[PDB]
């Protein structure tokens, strides 16, 4: 099987530095090019960097050039993109790729098989995040249903996520059982660099006095665990 | 050298000297597509292993690289000179010139 | 570096219908663009290649087209494992490859109004120092809607930060919710606060609103 797969990353502070790897199998390594290319939240593929098949030719994109060096180790079949003075617009999913070859062409054929034709295998993507922020759990309060939370046959009820780091938090109700008519929203990163969210459930008018509804929210890189219930 | 190792040596330092703000980067660059040019007009490509060295294809192959290198060496008295746009911009026929001369004699076979 | 400009940015379709989408060099590129595909929380895969090559394994509904400065690619007869984002790349001048900017493609349906419903800072929340109003814009379509803050009929910018969700999976809708925040000092400096919601599916604008003591 061809494939690569990452590892590294994590939470990074500003200034400092990283290093990303890419493990690859199922192909000879050594015959392709290998780019890495990066997606900040909520935006689109940007490219990094490209090494050549035997790691003497090199280029980097301007937003990263005399910070990031890519690498590689054809004995390991490993690819590496170091990662220095590391800035919070670098924050992103990093994806290692190898180049495609021209699918006419079984072996190196110079610009009639390589480079121009896109990148064929990808990692599955390793997050960085660049803060300055501490870990720190999520405080969990309640949007309780009010009677303007009406629609005269549904009500809408809630829990808001506020101020926790880093991602990600999971959120159910009453622990699995209500799973129809949910929206748990994605995170939004304040100001304070730390983030928040909000989920709600909308449920019928004639459920709020016969059933409880509680929002069980998890932190695991706090450990910290809220069930906070949601009523009038 | 490897073909391919010279053949990008070819491409990669193109991008080198599109992105410099100084001589020294271009001359660097400029004198490492020199010796990969060099060097890849001594080898014999894939396509060409039935043919002599007279024949009209090899002729035009060792000379396609005479023509690359010429050029190489007017971007680089550019660069000696301390024109680093100039330099810059005659550095651009450089892919034009390798691939009408050289590019087709790299397909397999 | 060259810039290229995809067209448009989002766009609505059903399955069985035939999508165009286009990619803008800002100078020629010959043949030498590809076309990848994204769905959320998976790595792009590549389409087609050489601007009109199929790549191994990719249903051929999908094509692509164009030459030196202009580019589609073509979806013959959607299905549903076509929503998804879109880029284009170019490669002409490798090593420095970039990318267009994506275009995202996603399921038509009838006009659904947003169920509004807005939210009053927990009081837990007020003995920490800040409030938050929280408004929720529930199930609507399409996804284009106005959500503006009216404290006492005065309204703001730069205070207030907004998510979405995906389209929905089972009726292709989306949810909204709006969140302003303000130092509690400030939260009952003032009197009413107002979730003022503009969509294509109200026939006028809907304010829900609340009052300190609501």
């Amino acid at each position: 099987q061809v494939q690569l797969v990452q590892s590294g990353g994590g939470v990074v502070q500003p200034g400092r530095s990283l290093r990303l790897s890419c493990a690859a199998s199922g192909f000879n390594f050594g015959d392709f090019g290998m780019h890495w290319v990066r997606q900040a939240p909520g935006k689109g593929l940007e490219w990094v960097a490209v090494i050549s098949y035997e790691g003497r030719n090199k280029n980097h994109a301007d937003s990263v050039r005399g910070r990031f060096t890519i690498s590689r180790d054809n004995s390991r079949n490993m690819l590496y993109l170091q990662m220095n003075s590391l800035r919070r617009g670098d924050t992103a999913v990093y994806y290692c790729a190898k180049e495609n070859r021209d699918r006419n062409y079984d072996s190196w054929s110079a610009s009639y098989s390589d480079y121009y034709y896109g990148m064929d295998v990808w990692g599955q993507g390793t997050t960085v995040t660049v803060s300055s922020a501490s870990t720190k759990g999520p405080s969990v309060f309640p949007l309780a249903p009010s009677s303007k939370s009406t629609s005269g046959g549904t009500a809408a009820l809630g829990c808001l996520v506020k101020d926790y780091f880093p991602e990600p938090v999971t959120v159910s109700w009453n622990s699995g059982a209500l799973t129809s008519g949910v929206h748990t929203f994605p995170a939004v990163l304040q100001s304070s660099g730390l983030y928040s969210l909000s989920s709600v459930v909308t449920v019928p008018s004639s459920s709020l006095g016969t059933q409880t509804y509680i929002c069980n929210v998890n932190h695991k890189p706090s450990n910290t665990k809220v069930d906070k219930k949601v009523e009038p | 050298a490897d073909l391919r190792s010279n053949w990008e040596d070819l491409l990669f330092n193109l991008a080198q000297i599109e992105k410099a703000d100084n001589a020294a980067q271009v001359k660097d660059a400029l004198t490492k597509m020199r010796a990969a040019a060099l060097d890849a007009q001594k080898a014999t490509p894939p396509k060409l292993e039935d043919k002599s060295p007279d024949s009209p294809e090899m002729k035009d192959f060792r000379h396609g690289f005479d023509i690359l290198v010429g050029q190489i060496d007017d971007a680089l008295k550019l660069a000696n000179e301390g024109k680093v746009k100039e330099a810059q911009a005659a550095a651009e026929q450089l892919k034009t010139t390798r691939k009408a001369y050289i590019a087709k004699y790299l397909a397999k076979f | 570096d060259i810039v290229m400009t995809q067209s448009p940015s989002f766009l609505s379709a059903s399955v069985g219908d035939r999508v165009t989408i286009t990619c803008r060099a800002s100078q020629g590129i010959d043949r030498y663009l590809a076309w990848y595909q994204q769905k959320p929380g998976s790595a792009p895969k590549l389409l087609i290649y050489a601007a009109s090559t199929l790549q191994s394994g990719v249903p051929s509904r999908f094509s692509g087209s164009g030459s030196e400065t202009d580019f589609t690619l073509t979806i013959s007869s959607l299905q549903p494992d076509d929503f998804a984002t879109y880029y284009c790349q170019q490669l002409s001048t490798y090593p420095t490859i970039t990318f267009g900017q994506g275009t995202r493609l996603e399921i038509k349906r009838t006009v659904a109004a947003p169920s509004v419903f807005i939210f009053p800072p927990s009081d837990e929340q007020l003995k920490s120092g800040t409030a938050s109003v929280v408004c929720l814009l529930n199930n609507f379509y399409p996804r284009e809607a106005k959500v503006q803050w009216k404290v006492d009929n005065a309204l703001q910018s730069g205070n207030s930060q907004e998510s979405v969700t995906e389209q929905d999976s089972k009726d292709s809708t989306y949810s909204l919710s709006s969140t302003l925040t303000l130092s509690k000092a400030d939260y009952e400096k003032h009197k009413v606060y107002a979730c003022e919601v503009t969509h294509q599916g109200l026939s006028s604008p809907v304010t829900k609103s609340f009052n300190r003591g609501e």
